[PDB]
């Protein structure tokens, strides 16, 4: 379970990139990583 | 999930098809010109 965390120390794919052009990508991306987060424990 | 948006685009492609299939119905409406008869 270490690695996930490493990896989003890392690289969190945190909502804070909507900051940057509004495209649906990025949003899948950012509902992506948010389900993902679950995950860290 | 991408892909799923992508259906969901093609949902509305299928009811923007619908809605080309019920202006076709309509133009019935439009065919009945009254100048035809000259």
């Amino acid at each position: 379970g270490t690695e996930w965390e490493k990896v989003a120390q890392l690289c969190d794919f945190n909502p804070k990139s909507s900051k940057q052009c509004k495209d649906v990508s990025r949003l899948r991306s950012v509902l992506m990583s948010l389900k993902q987060t679950p995950l860290s424990r | 999930k991408e892909y799923l948006t992508k259906v969901d685009k093609l949902d509305a492609s299928e009811s923007l098809r619908k809605e080309e299939e019920q202006a076709t119905e309509t133009q019935p409406i439009v065919y009945g010109q009254p100048q035809l008869m000259l």
